[PDB]
RNA sequence: GUAUGAGUAGCGAAAGACAGGUGAGAAUCCUGUCCACCGUAUGACUAAGGUUUCCUGGGGAAGGCUCGUCCGCCCAGGGUUAGUCGGGACCUAAGCCGAGGCCGAUAGGCGUAGGCGAUGGACAACAGGUUGAUAUUCCUGUACCAGUUGUUUUUGUUUGAGCAAUGGAGGGACGCAGUAGGCUAAGGAAUGCAUGCGAUUGGAAGUGCAUGUCCAAGCAAUGAGUCUUGAGUAGAGUUAAAUGCUUUACUCUUUAAGGACAAGUUGUGACGGGGAGCGAAAUAGUAGCGAAGUUCCUGACGUCACACUGCCAAGAAAAGCUUCUAGUGAGAAAACAACUGCCCGUACCGUAAACCGACACAGGUAGUCGAGGAGAGUAUCCUAAGGUGAGCGAGCGAACUCUCGUUAAGGAACUCGGCAAAAUGACCCCGUAACUUCGGGAGAAGGGGUGCUGACUUCGGUCAGCCGCAGUGAAUAGGCCCAAGCGACUGUUUAUCAAAAACACAGGUCUCUGCAAAAUCGUAAGAUGAAGUAUAGGGGCUGACGCCUGCCCGGUGCUGGA
């Protein structure tokens, strides 16, 4: 039947999003150690 | 700036088409209105109106080594003259 | 009164509702309405905090009054309607500069009737006066609490509230569910019992209408798991093993008294009897 | 890294054959012919989602469940045009952020004013042609919205010019169900057109075959029809004003008149375009040239339109818009002419080989259109426009397993149990028990007719005759009865071993709670209960309906006591 990851293009930007994730005190825990580790893409 | 907005012209077998309508199709860089390259025209060719046309472009890739890279952005013009010709190319 | 539909169906068998045998219109004021929302139980949280509400049909709401505070302008009543959010019907009332609002509906009001509400208007239904110059004896409703807050009292359709006797302050008065208090002598209030008396006295019928207002199952407490409920657990029908038959946070539910033992009003009740 | 199993299992549902191309090489590529499959879809358009898969020319190392000159693969070049279409430079719903602010060991929590937020509101373009790919975007023709300049017609910013609020208002503005009426679309059958006359017995046809059988937006005229009573008088009021609006009290008015709305129709638009076919000079059916536009029948839940009647479960907000005054405040209307109009999306697939499932997967995917014969019908059988022949085959015709067809005589002897199969099944007509909450049981049971031809048809059908073993001749289409337990019923339940006698359920009963109500989330502010107020709101047990519901307060709780 119905499998889960059905994609869409705004719910993706508005829960994994860059400032979804610059507006918290622990969203940018998760940057910086993002940025720590070397990674290219910070946040999608 | 009002004389690096065009960059240069496009030369297609579609283009060639237009020259045959007074129809000149250049590059513009990006982030320019219309009217900005009316006004460039105007003062670079001594042309006049009939609006012009502009358009957008997607990147592409490439496989060399390994190495998958795009490409540039265009920005296509596609000119529309009332009375005078460009004898420029 | 009420109708009884024929039985057709099971789930028609002995069903009653209205007739709305008085209601004139079908078409509310304009400027009179204002929206809403069905909380469904939910907080700023959003969680539940009372159970079973939520999903039914809409509604918007009607600006009732309930100061009453326009005196010495008469009032004309022209139309009674129905109501979805209390249980008892209005009345919209035209006063003579030519403003709105609408009214609880008494048990006997009609078309054509002519309202004040002064400090010294006559005392049939309709008026609403201030609690000082109401005699002894009769039968008043919307009371208030707090001067110039509105009706918080007996509001809704059946119900009547006498006046025993006043004092030097405060003024008695004989509540409903029979008990006894006293509140400012500087109260407003309007005389008559509410309007729609039967509608006790209906057999909705069936499960699908008490979920079209706003209802909702509610499961026996018996039946739960024990990590979820005190009562549940135990394999077969099972007595309340536990003492004391329980609310599924503790409290116990029957014989449990629950008023607030320091409360800043027992200098003003007298014989709480039917709680 | 390499063995064994082993050259074994598998090659992922559906019909192909021949001729000629092409080429080192062919069942698997191209072309042709016949055949065959779907056709409320295997057809056309769109929203997501994918992200160059689209087109043109080359290639065959790897992917393609085999082959491969071929490809959604590799290489090279090239394609996505907007004042009018969807969104922004407009409005707001759920929700979120929240200057000040109220709380909190830090972190922070919550919230006013103000904002953000389409799944909704409101708003100016139509038809045809053009390419290898784009087309309400390019081209042709005919329009529309809002502004700017130039010659083309009324002056105290008082406002008799005009304009005109962040204020006063009107409006925008809203459910479900049921039939009835009016149009256009679509469909069907005979008129007009151009063409040719059968090589199998027969046939120049009122009555013979194949084939086509028309056209906008805007503008102008009208209009099936639909909705609505209207006028004066003396008053209140509308934070200041109001000639705008509410409203009271009274006198006339009612099939009326006035107002508001309206699908559609006729001309024009249009010497334009389209069209069966005809059709070159060559690489072209190409360039180019073309008939006619009738009558009658059936006719839409598409449209008028949530228009009307009925019901209770009583059915969004704000801007755009129209007015009135307060009002800063030369002289703006309308001629016509000519100009200006910003950013973002536009290729392609889109019941799929391009999306979600690791796959070129027998699964899933919201919306519009969706034809003909019978037929109530989007059911079923064959078919139109249109698309497909599915990515391994050639042989033989053993056991055995799967999917199907038929059977003598017997007809539940099998078996835990008639599980599985068999049997009934459409329309019309006759007729139908116990029992009962009087509604039902009831399609109870059990029976009869159906084809074709002619005559009469009052209208439905009736008569006569003909053939077969069988006449809804194929596909679609209830097996029934007699008793018991449980549960009142329609529902809901362990995605993925249990769908019930389990839970829900309407009714019953006890109990709490007088409003800053009890109760619950949170340390608190704050919230829900509720814009509710005892005929209300929470908690516990029982579970339609009928008749009922005995004894015990010593023990344990609860309430009252001093």
């Amino acid at each position: 039947m119905k499998r889960t990851y059905q994609p869409n293009k705004r719910k993706r930007q508005k829960v994994h999003g860059f400032r979804k994730r610059m507006s918290t005190k622990n969203g940018r825990r998760v940057l910086a150690s993002r940025r720590r580790k070397g990674r290219k893409v910070i946040s999608a | 700036e009002l004389l690096d907005v065009i960059k240069r012209p496009v030369i297609t077998e579609k283009s060639m088409l237009a020259m045959d309508e007074k129809k000149y199709t250049f590059e513009v860089d990006t982030r320019a209105n219309k009217t900005l390259v009316k006004q460039a025209v105007e003062s670079a060719f001594d042309v006049k109106v009939a609006n012009v046309n502009i358009l957008n472009v997607r990147p592409k890739f490439k496989r060399m080594g390994k190495y998958a890279g795009y490409t540039k952005k265009r920005r296509k013009a596609i000119v529309t003259l009332t009375e005078d010709s460009k004898e420029i190319q | 009164a009420i109708k009884k539909y024929k039985p057709t169906t099971n789930g028609r068998r002995n069903m009653t509702s209205s007739d709305f045998a008085e209601i004139t219109t079908s078409t509310p004021e304009k400027s009179l309405l204002q929206p809403l929302k069905n909380n469904a139980g939910r907080n700023n949280n959003g969680r539940i905090t009372v159970r079973h509400q939520g999903g039914g049909h809409k509604r918007q709401y009607r600006v009732i009054d309930f100061k009453r505070n326009k005196d010495n302008v008469a009032a004309v009543v022209k139309t009674i309607e129905y109501d979805p959010n209390r249980s008892a019907n209005i009345a919209l009332v035209h006063y003579e500069d030519g403003v709105k609002a609408y009214i609880l509906a008494p048990k006997g009001l009609e078309v054509g009737m002519r309202l004040v509400s002064g400090p010294e208007a006559d005392i049939k239904v309709g008026n609403a006066l201030p609690l000082e110059n109401i005699p002894v004896g009769t039968v008043i409703h919307n009371i208030e609490m707090k001067p110039g807050k509105g009706g918080q009292l007996i509001r809704s359709a059946g119900t009547s509230a006498q006046v025993l006797g006043k004092e030097g302050k405060y003024v008695l008065i004989r509540l409903n569910s029979g008990e006894v208090r006293m509140i400012l002598a500087t109260c407003r209030a309007t005389i008559g019992s509410v309007g729609n008396e039967q509608h006790e006295l209906i057999n909705i019928g069936k499960a699908g209408r008490s979920r079209w207002m706003r209802k909702r199952p509610t499961v026996r407490g018996s039946v739960m798991n024990p990590n979820d409920h005190p009562h549940g657990g135990g394999e077969g029908k099972t007595p309340i093993g536990r003492k004391a038959p329980v609310s599924p946070w503790g409290q116990p539910a029957i014989g449990y008294k629950t008023r607030n033992k320091k409360a800043k009003s027992d200098k003003l009740i007298v014989r709480r009897r039917t709680k």
